[PDB]
């Protein structure tokens, strides 16, 4: 449940969160999963765009 | 006699080989994408020459 604005604000914040840090690492794991799926499927730049 | 075989059951007509369709090759090509430029920032005029 984090937008990009909240994303970098809480990143610049030095992990001042109890469970929102867990939310942030879940966000990062989700983007990692998407990137790894893209890499496995060999989806191209133009297709993804 | 009914199935048109020999005395020991060997077929009297040679079974057709039924040559398969065999596989085919695969091809891939290139994909391109286009973009524009960034907004030109008005350069803050210095005093130097």
């Amino acid at each position: 449940g984090l937008d990009i604005a909240g994303f970098m604000t809480l990143v610049l914040k030095e992990s001042l969160n109890a469970n929102e840090t867990t939310q942030l690492v879940q966000f990062c794991h989700v983007m990692a999963q998407l990137s790894l799926s893209v890499q496995t499927l060999r989806l191209s730049e133009a297709e993804l765009s | 006699l009914r199935h048109n075989l020999s005395i020991d059951g060997q077929p009297l007509s040679l079974a057709i080989y039924a040559e398969p369709t065999d596989p085919k090759a695969l091809l891939t090509s290139m994909v391109q994408a286009s973009q524009g430029g960034s907004a030109v920032l008005p350069g803050t005029l210095s005093l130097y020459r």
